[PDB]
């Protein structure tokens, strides 16, 4: 996260952590139920094994209230492609259930068609990690949280040196050195309504970090609700 | 603006138009309020809240 600030005890209960061998963070993720964790698709090849972290906003110091869970399942969206990043979207099941506090809460699922006309219409949602702070940085010990605007599609593409498929959509600023960064990756980007927070992205790549004339990249949740669902089931 | 392009038809949440007249829902965790447009948290900690 280039820029923002930090998520304050309770604004970030959603985020999610996904550890290696060490205990390094490296990517993000969204509760989505006590058993499901939503993420990134290329953020699987990060590690070989992985854990995930919830209730956490500080690395080094224990607020008690942190919590490690075995991942049991991962489901990958088969029509991933790591040329073009398309289908950037995975599903994790957990062995243990998540024990929901106070960082510790699931961010809603939306509806496909009310999320396309009246959340994605929003002005703003939020993006929250512990990637880097800069572009060269190093990864944040601190979680933290960036408002993003939601970017005009036409723009989005046409500043965009890759493909921008039906998948992904741009968030974050034209020039403004605030944006999503590495390490914030398969991380949350939810809107707000009426005070209650829907997921609507997964955090998925971008040419540099609060680049100007450069966006942030994110995948297109309502394009794979009907997916998460059935995954979920099963 | 007519129905939920008018203020979300007054729903809490999910608002859907089924023969010219608004019709609100709630996400897994809510319930529909008597009114039929508010949403009521089932359990604790229900999605989309920040436990502030
Ligand atoms: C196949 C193609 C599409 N390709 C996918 C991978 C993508 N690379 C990155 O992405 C990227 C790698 C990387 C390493 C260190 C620092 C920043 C980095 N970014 C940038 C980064 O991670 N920035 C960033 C900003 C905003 C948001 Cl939402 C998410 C990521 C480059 C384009
Ligand atoms: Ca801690």
């Amino acid at each position: 996260i280039v820029g923002g600030q930090e998520c304050k005890d309770g604004e970030c209960p959603w985020q999610a952590l996904l550890i290696n061998e060490e205990n390094e963070g490296f990517c993000g993720g969204t509760i989505l139920s006590e058993f499901y964790i939503l993420t990134a698709a290329h953020c699987l090849y990060q590690a070989k094994r992985f854990k995930v972290r919830v209730g956490d906003r500080n690395t080094e110091q224990e607020e008690g209230g942190e919590a490690v869970h075995e991942v049991e399942v991962v489901i990958k969206h088969n029509r991933f492609t790591k040329e073009t990043y398309d289908f950037d979207i995975a599903v994790l099941r957990l062995k243990t259930p998540i024990t929901f506090r106070m960082n510790v809460a699931p961010a809603c699922l939306p509806e496909r068609d009310w999320a396309e006309s009246t959340l994605m219409t929003q002005k703003t949602g939020i993006v929250s990690g512990f990637g880097r702070t800069h572009e060269k940085g190093r990864q944040s010990t601190r979680l933290k949280m960036l408002e993003v605007p939601y970017v005009d599609r036409n723009s989005c593409k046409l500043s965009s040196s890759f493909i921008i498929t039906q998948n992904m959509f741009c968030a974050g600023y034209d020039t403004k050195q605030e944006d999503a960064c590495q390490g914030d990756s398969g991380g949350p980007h939810v809107t707000r309504f009426k005070d209650t927070y829907f997921v609507t992205g997964i955090v998925s790549w971008g040419e540099g970090c609060a680049r100007k004339g450069k966006y942030g990249i994110y995948t297109k949740v309502t394009a794979f609700l009907k997916w998460i669902d059935r995954s979920m089931k099963t | 603006r007519k129905l939920c392009s008018l203020d979300n038809g007054d729903c809490d949440q999910f608002c859907h138009e089924e023969q010219n007249s608004v019709v609100c829902s709630c996400a897994r965790g809510y319930t529909l309020a008597d009114n039929g447009k508010a949403c009521i948290p089932t359990g604790p900690y229900p999605c989309g809240k920040q436990t502030l």
